[PDB]
């Protein structure tokens, strides 16, 4: 249709709020303030064609995967009410941060105020899915030791509200304060060092192994550091300028990293059940 | 064809008032709007484009707002330079459709 | 900076048909669409068509469909807009400018004076 009609520029020719990126030279949507045309640019050729439907497809495979796990016969489940309520808040932090994410890398180029309000939600999505996601692995790690269960969900909420408090600051979303933001996530994420330490001190490294969950944890733990160190240091359009503009670049990769790292931070928790399903709710032990 | 409405068709103001001209569409342009000034027998020169944006160059004294088919162009405190013809400028659709034109003429 | 140059005034019979030169420089040229405006005396501008230096794709306004012809010289960075067969209402001043993403106009040719004339 002729309504809305746009074309990519080169970076140079972009307004100060829109520059992130230098090593991403050309492709990038103009500023169009208006939803219409943001909306319909989804279907388009532009650097964020990548970043918004790693993030639109993984939010509606995280959806359905939801969904489909609320639904689960109640006889696979010791507590089914609590233990879907513990899933539930991971599914939900977990879609709420895919949500905010493609949302946000759709109306990015709309107005300098649009950018500003949909880049603190897209910060804020991060720290959902990395305090939702702690919820169902206490509950399991921490099983017949409440108490100190209940502790590690407080402190994970102190940080979690922390950094969404930080994220509200204008200079967070300036380009200089990449590796701050890098930093900021990969420590709320790495904060689970604490209550595995506790875990393996209180379980054993013979328990904590055979389990899995020291495997896991350590796969769980290369994601963040991986993810984190693509992201910051912009590998690798930082190489090859110019040529990683559509594809494969830092940010589009990490996006690939969230919605691999959620899936597998799900089969982690997925077993952790799975395994307290068979030895049953007691306290034996 | 998208119908742009310029009014008022002229004005004569004094040197450090506020002055504003609007323009109307025939139909939603979706913020896709441009203003621009042109001297006598000079090409135009952009001043304001997406409605509120201003160019770089522009001095603040041009304020660009509005939304669907109503835009305004103010300009605060007018100064000996700010004479000429200004010109709306719908780029939503195609054909893109200019408005009549404004001539400002400052004393 | 960007410096889009245009040919010099044209006084044509009536029937003729005049080829105005708008060279662009200072910039990558297929990395923008080029416009072409017209400017009757005394009036507002009026949009000939958009024209695309990539694909070579150019959109005309249907009141200038049978009347203009956008061509281009990639190697020379030059755009062209050929007007035909000639009548008193073409007397006007054409302007080429052009796009940054969308067609507002950042950048527009000093315009160039198109007089038909009979005598
Ligand atoms: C969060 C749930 C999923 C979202 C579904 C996707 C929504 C698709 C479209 C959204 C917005 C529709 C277009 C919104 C209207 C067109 C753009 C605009 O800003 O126009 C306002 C005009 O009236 C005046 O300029
Ligand atoms: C059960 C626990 C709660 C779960 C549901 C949480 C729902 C999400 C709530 C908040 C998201 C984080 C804050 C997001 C805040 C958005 C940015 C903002 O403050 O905008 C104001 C504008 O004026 C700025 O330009
Ligand atoms: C155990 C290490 C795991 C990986 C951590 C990676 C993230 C931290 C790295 C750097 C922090 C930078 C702090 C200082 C921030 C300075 C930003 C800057 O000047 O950037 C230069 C540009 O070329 C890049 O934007
Ligand atoms: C098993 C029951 C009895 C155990 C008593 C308490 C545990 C032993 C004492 C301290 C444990 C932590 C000591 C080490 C403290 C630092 C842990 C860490 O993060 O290390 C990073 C690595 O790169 C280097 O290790
Ligand atoms: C199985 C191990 C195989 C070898 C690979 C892993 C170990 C290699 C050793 C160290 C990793 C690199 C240490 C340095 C980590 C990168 C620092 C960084 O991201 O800085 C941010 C700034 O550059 C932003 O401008
Ligand atoms: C279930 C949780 C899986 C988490 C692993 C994902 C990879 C690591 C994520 C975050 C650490 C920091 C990297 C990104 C920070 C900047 C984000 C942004 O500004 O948009
Ligand atoms: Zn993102």
């Amino acid at each position: 249709e002729f309504e809305g009609r746009w074309r990519v520029i080169p970076h140079d020719v972009l307004p100060d709020w829109l520059k992130d990126n230098d090593f991403l030279l050309h492709g990038h949507r103009p500023p169009m303030p208006s939803f219409r045309a943001c909306f319909k640019s989804i279907f388009r050729i532009h650097t964020e064609t990548g970043n918004i439907w790693t993030h639109l497809l993984g939010c509606v495979f995280f959806l359905c995967l939801g969904i489909f796990y609320m639904f689960r016969p109640n006889i696979s489940f010791v507590a089914p009410l609590q233990e879907k309520v513990v899933f539930g808040l991971f599914f939900l932090g977990a879609i709420l941060c895919l949500s905010f994410s493609w949302l946000f890398h759709t109306v990015y180029c709309h107005s300098e105020g649009v950018s500003r309000l949909f880049s603190k939600l897209d910060y804020s999505g991060i720290a959902l899915l990395i305090m939702g996601s702690f919820v169902p692995w206490l509950y399991y790690s921490f099983y017949c030791n409440p108490q100190p269960c209940f502790i590690y969900l407080i402190v994970i909420c102190v940080l979690g509200i922390a950094a969404i408090i930080v994220s509200q600051w204008d200079m967070f979303a300036t380009p200089q304060y990449r590796g701050v933001r890098a930093g900021v996530f990969l420590g709320l994420g790495l904060s689970g060092i604490i209550p595995t330490l506790h875990y393996v001190i209180s379980e054993g490294f013979l328990k904590a192994a055979t389990i899995g969950q020291i495997g896991w944890l350590m796969l769980m733990a290369s994601l963040y550091i991986t993810g984190a160190a693509l992201y910051a240091a912009r590998i690798p359009e930082r190489f090859f300028p110019g040529k990683c503009d559509i594809w494969f670049h830092s940010h589009q990769l990490f996006h690939i990293f969230v919605v691999a790292g959620a899936f597998v931070h799900f089969h982690g928790v997925s077993n952790l059940q799975e395994f307290r399903f068979m030895i049953g709710g007691g306290c034996s032990e | 064809d998208i119908q742009m409405t310029q009014s008022p068709a002229s004005l004569s103001a004094s040197v450090g008032e506020t002055v504003t001209i609007t323009c109307r569409a025939s139909g939603n342009i979706h913020n896709f709007l441009a203003w621009y000034q042109q001297k006598q027998g000079k090409s135009p020169q952009v001043l304001v484009y997406n409605a509120k944006t201003l160019a770089d160059g522009v001095p603040s004294r041009f304020s660009g707002s509005g939304s669907g088919t109503q835009y305004s162009l103010k300009i605060n405190s007018l100064q000996p330079e700010d004479f000429g013809s200004y010109y709306c400028q719908q780029f939503w659709s195609t054909p893109y459709t200019f408005g009549g034109g404004t001539k400002l003429e400052i004393n | 900076e960007v410096l889009l140059q245009q040919s010099g005034p044209e006084l044509v019979k009536p029937g003729a048909s005049v080829r105005i030169t708008c060279k662009a420089s200072g910039y990558t040229f297929t990395d923008f669409n080029m416009d072409w405006v017209k400017q009757s005396p005394g009036k507002s501008l009026e949009w000939i068509g958009d024209f695309n230096p990539n694909s070579g794709g150019s959109i005309y306004n249907q009141k200038f469909k049978d009347k203009a012809t956008f061509t281009v010289d990639k190697s020379s960075s030059t755009a062209y807009m050929e007007l035909r067969s000639l009548t008193f209402e073409d007397t006007a001043v054409y302007y080429c400018a052009r796009e940054t993403g969308t067609a507002w106009f950042a950048y527009w040719g000093q315009g160039t004076l198109v007089t038909v004339s009979a005598a």
